[PDB]
């Protein structure tokens, strides 16, 4: 997570007055299925 | 000016130049010796 609260930042040639705020969330995800035969799935239609 | 809540976009400044000049000036006069010797006044030079 990053966060640039409004103030001295955003303050940039885009926004000299610096009136914008920013918060970011980044992450990494990945998985591997060792034994697909160990995973069972049934499909159906309910009411 | 009108700063909207968004912001993002100005004023400038200028300076001007003043120029002077130096000009030469002067004059002169002449006199003969006889003017000084044969003058009614003896303090004409002064």
């Amino acid at each position: 997570t990053y966060t640039k609260k409004p103030g001295i930042e955003t303050v940039s040639y885009a926004d000299p007055y610096g009136e914008m705020g920013l918060t970011s969330i980044k992450w990494y995800y990945g998985s591997l299925i060792l034994r697909p035969e160990w995973i069972a799935l049934f499909k159906t239609v309910a009411a | 000016p009108a700063l909207t809540e968004n912001g993002g976009r100005r004023v400038g400044f200028t300076r001007i130049q003043l120029i002077g000049s130096i000009k030469k000036f002067g004059f002169f006069y002449e006199w003969t010796q006889e003017a000084m010797d044969f003058d009614t006044d003896e303090e004409l030079d002064s």
